[PDB]
């Protein structure tokens, strides 16, 4: 009985601790795969309106042959 | 059931 | 020794708040500077009222409390309110973007930015305690940072405090007051991402508060003050067992063990008797007998259900004021006779009782008539998952279109994570339609 | 919080000007900048159009710009010219000939390092920047051309704020103009791609308003302007006035907004006299009240925001907003639950005792932008004018993706109209 009472109480322990330990790690996974999520959102953004930066010059230097001539 | 010394 | 620390998350949850410990403090006697000329302990306390309210030097009672919200418009009329002296400021603490109503942004952008400040403050509040019991945390189900940031704090919560007990009032959506059109996909992230965190949870459904304001009120287009002090009566009356103490008191923790059959069913219905004028309260006293029969009447139901057609798990009865033990006992008897109220073969029919002679008060300009004796019912029905049927069609009409979903998307949630909230709500109402059938 | 404002071009800069005109006087702000108003609800939240210069003087957190400076010196000759930063007058010479490349690419991109140096001295001032509203027409070249430019070059710089446009729709009943079909479908293709939120300010509506609804025998820019400043003043009520529903942009997008590409608006305005709450209610919800050219009762709505202002009964508001919705379940989208919402402001506008400003996204929007491609597509068949755009080397092929895009956003309005619950 007293081996018993050991084994219940530290049953309560490794289950209380590994509750802990899930929700300390599931946060961490998700609020990861966030950020990278929303940096990768702001990246591809960031790289469409920078193309038309690049089409923009590809119509100022096709101007610039015209006017020349 | 409400039951006080 | 058994302290509860109250966390007010986002504009309904602090403003709930407000009504809420302005009530207690004309309750306890407590002055909007703090002061209680009825306390002898200076300094100091081992008093019911103390689970509640902490004590300086200086004779003042301060709340045990944090409000938080990511935009300080909301939290900034506290600041300068009332009660601005019953606070210290480290307790009111905002941001200056909110969460625009996106789960997203307050479970993450703006949350994370302010979620280690805010635990450092609750951090703070629990080294006061002799023995904390845990905590409770108001907030609402539809805005950003009611659903997001509380979602992230009671996951917070769980690894820096394990299992210490973690109650919720959370506002359940109406249409008469909404202010989002995307609050049923809160409703049901925050939902999902808090139930293995929360081990009760009080549903207040708007629409049931609008219409009792309505009715019983007779308060033409009820504001959120109007819903609030009558929203603070209720919590009142579920905290009075933690607050006050007498012989036939029974400790909020005894009846959550009654009424919570299996971890997921945590979420109790509440109904509140009497919600009566002064116009109408004056010569008309109502009995014990009288308040206990509204309970079972749904129209003073706290969440839009219909327990009829449901089965019943557990019944609490919540009194305070002029009760005795010999008149509940035959008010019971009565709806014992002249209702059925059924009960799933595998529970007992018993109704567990407590009461606090301190009777109800009321808040000045209030709505409410003061009584003499009021009673909250805390059920555990099947009929409460009406409640999430509703906000679950809400949700499955807009995502089947993925309507709305890039403002989540952005932000930089995924789908997946929606499929997975939305089949996690799936299986409680599957889960709540189990209990209710019978045994072989 | 903060909004920065620009204005562009000779009708974004006229618009622009009333509407300051107009909420200044709203909020109790005289042309010279200080205060003389009666109520506190004025200055509650002024912040959000204004900085408060020394000497407690309120100044437009506002840019002004143009090619050609014929506009700007009659605002800074206006009335309110001096209530403007001056330093935020920014101006070409070289000017566009009505040429959206030249807006776009050529004369406008040598003075838009100019314009975005002055956005960053007033950004970089607020405490809480929420975003950007924009002021200019889709007909003419340096509105249309450089404000979409503009949008572009503010974008990837504060890609996480919100960018709104008050985007004036060209109409042949009101500019002889004929390469603003060009204008307009070629800066459309960048607003879909590049605005949070767009309201549709449409000619041939405000037009048509003026003639058949306030019989004037012969309708003036000012008339016109008149209702736009009514209209701008009623859709940024949420936002100046402390209040519940959609006080922010992004919080007006975010209900507005069901897909990133279907953001254009068709806003009304009641009473359009220039009288009942059930009246309002009817009328901010009829055709003729609409400020873009289009029959609501020929599409559904996926969304509306509806603003009451003036001393009313809310009850009465609430009772005759849900008449509407049930009455006419039929035009509101069964997939979209409780799509209409309804601020109430107890500030009346100026002169009336109570108006109804409405803000709808429905698929009839799809109407204006077919009578676009309509006037686009019978020009491009022929390849008329192209030598205007070419010229200032740009490519035809650019035309057809503007062309192309600008159909696929009529197709998207009219899938989700055709959309059905189970
Ligand atoms: N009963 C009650 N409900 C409220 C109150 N304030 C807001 N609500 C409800 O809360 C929902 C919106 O969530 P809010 O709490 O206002 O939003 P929030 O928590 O501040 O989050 P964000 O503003 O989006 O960052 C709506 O459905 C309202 O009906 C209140 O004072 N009392
Ligand atoms: N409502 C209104 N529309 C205008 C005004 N000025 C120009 N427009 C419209 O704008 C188009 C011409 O563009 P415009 O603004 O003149 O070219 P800009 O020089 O680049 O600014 C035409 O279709 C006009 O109908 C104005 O003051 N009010
Ligand atoms: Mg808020
Ligand atoms: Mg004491």
């Amino acid at each position: 009985k007293r081996e018993h009472e050991r084994e219940v109480i530290q049953k309560a322990i490794e289950e209380n601790n590994n509750f802990i330990k899930m929700a300390k790690e599931k946060l961490a996974q998700k609020m990861e795969s966030n950020k990278e999520n929303r940096e990768a959102h702001l990246a591809a953004m960031l790289e469409r309106l920078q193309e038309k930066d690049k089409h923009a010059e590809e119509v100022r230097k096709n101007k610039e042959l015209k006017e020349e001539a | 059931x409400v039951x006080x010394x | 020794m058994r302290e509860c620390i109250s966390i007010h998350v986002g504009q309904a949850g602090v403003q709930i708040g407000n009504a809420c410990w302005e009530l207690y403090c004309l309750e306890h006697g407590i002055q909007p500077d703090g002061q209680m000329p009825s306390d002898k302990t200076i300094g100091g306390g081992d008093d019911s009222f103390n689970t509640f309210f902490s004590e300086t030097g200086a004779g003042k009672h301060v709340p045990r409390a944090v409000f938080v919200d990511l935009e300080p418009t909301v939290i900034d009329e506290v600041r300068t309110g009332t009660y601005r002296q019953l606070f210290h400021p480290e307790q009111l603490i905002t941001g200056k973007e909110d969460a625009a109503n996106n789960y997203a942004r307050g479970h993450y952008t703006i949350g994370k930015e302010i979620i280690d400040l805010v635990l450092d403050r609750i951090r703070k509040l629990a080294d006061q305690c002799t023995g904390l019991q845990g905590f409770l945390v108001f907030h609402s189900f539809g805005g950003g940072t009611g659903s997001g940031f509380t979602s992230l704090l009671m996951e917070r919560l769980s690894v820096d405090y394990g299992k210490k007990s973690k109650l919720e009032f959370s506002i359940y959506p109406a249409p008469q007051v909404s202010t989002a059109v995307v609050e049923p996909y809160n409703s049901i992230l925050t939902t999902h991402t808090t139930l293995e965190h929360s081990d009760c949870a009080f549903m207040v459904d708007n629409e049931a508060i609008y219409d009792i304001c309505r009715r019983n009120l007779d308060i033409e287009r009820p504001t959120y003050t109007n819903l609030n002090r009558l929203i603070s009566q209720i919590v009142s009356s579920i905290t009075a067992s933690l607050r006050f103490d007498g012989a036939l008191n029974v400790d909020l923790t005894e009846f959550q063990t009654n009424l919570v059959p299996y971890p997921r069913i945590h979420f109790p219905l509440a109904t509140y008797a009497p919600v009566i004028s002064a116009e109408k309260a004056y010569h008309e006293q109502l009995s014990v007998a009288e308040i206990t029969n509204a309970c079972f009447e749904p129209a003073n139901q706290m969440v839009k259900c219909d327990p009829r057609h449901g089965k019943y798990m557990a019944c609490c009865l919540l009194y305070r004021g002029d009760v005795v033990p010999k008149d509940v006992n035959a008010a019971i008897a009565t709806i014992k006779t002249k209702r059925s109220i059924q009960f799933v073969d595998w529970c007992p029919t018993g109704f567990k009782v407590g009461i606090n002679y301190q009777p109800p008060t009321v808040v000045p300009g209030g709505d409410l008539a003061k009584v003499q004796r009021a009673v909250c019912m805390l059920s555990n029905t099947t009929a409460i998952a009406e409640a999430w049927a509703r906000l679950d069609h809400k949700f499955d009409l807009m995502y089947a279109k993925r309507a709305f979903v890039h403002w989540y998307v952005g932000e930089g949630m995924e789908e997946g994570e929606f499929s997975e909230a939305r089949e996690d709500m799936a299986a409680l109402e599957k889960d709540y339609e189990e209990v209710g059938v019978d045994s072989v | 919080r903060e909004i920065v404002h620009i204005q562009a071009g000779q009708c974004g800069n006229q618009i622009g000007a009333k509407f300051w005109e107009v909420i200044s006087d709203e909020h109790g702000i005289d042309p010279t900048g200080s205060y003389h108003g009666d109520s506190d609800l004025q200055l509650e939240r002024i912040n959000v159009y204004y900085n408060e210069a020394t000497g407690n003087k309120y100044v437009p957190r506002a840019i002004l710009v143009d090619l050609e400076p014929g506009t700007m010196d009659s605002v800074r000759s206006g009335p309110f010219g001096q209530i403007f930063r001056p330093d935020n007058f920014v101006f070409g010479q070289s000017g566009a000939g009505n040429n959206w490349a030249k807006g776009h690419y050529t004369e406008g991109a040598e003075l838009v390092d100019s314009v975005l140096d002055v956005v960053r001295k007033e950004s970089e001032s607020c405490d809480c920047l929420q975003g950007f509203q924009l002021t200019h027409s889709l007909g003419g070249g340096t509105g249309s051309g450089m404000g979409t430019l503009l949008i572009s070059k503010i974008r990837e710089e504060y890609p996480d704020r919100i960018m709104n446009t008050f985007s004036v729709m060209p109409s042949p009943k009101v500019s002889d103009t004929v390469v603003e079909p060009y204008n307009a479908t070629l800066s459309v293709h960048q607003l879909v791609e590049n605005t949070d939120e767009t309201y549709c300010i449409d000619n041939e509506a405000l037009y048509d308003i003026c003639f058949r609804t306030l019989k004037l025998t012969t309708p003036t820019y000012g008339d016109l302007n008149h209702l736009v400043s009514a209209t701008m003043s009623g859709v940024t009520t949420c936002l100046r006035f402390p209040g519940q529903l959609n006080a922010d942009l992004r919080k007006l997008a975010v209900n507005m907004v069901p897909f990133p590409r279907l953001h254009f608006f068709m806003p009304g305005f009641a009473p359009l006299t220039s009288l009942t709450v059930p009246e309002l209610t009817q009328q901010m919800f009829d055709s003729k009240n609409m400020m873009a050219a289009c029959d609501p009762r020929h599409g559904r709505y996926l969304t509306v925001a509806a603003i009451f202002r003036g001393r009313m009964s809310m009850k009465e508001v609430d009772e005759q907003m849900l008449n509407v919705q049930n009455k006419n379940s039929s035009y509101f989208v069964e997939w979209i639950p409780n799509n209409v919402k309804t601020a109430v402001c107890d500030i009346p506008p100026r002169g009336l005792k109570m108006s109804a400003t409405f803000i709808g996204n429905s698929t009839a929007i799809q109407e204006l932008f077919k009578r676009i491609s309509e006037q686009f597509t019978a020009m491009f068949r022929r390849k008329a004018f192209l030598h205007w755009y070419t010229g200032e080397g740009m490519d035809e092929m650019e035309f057809t993706e503007a062309e192309s895009n600008m159909n696929d956003l009529v197709s998207e309005y009219q899938q989700y109209q055709d959309a059905t619950a189970d």
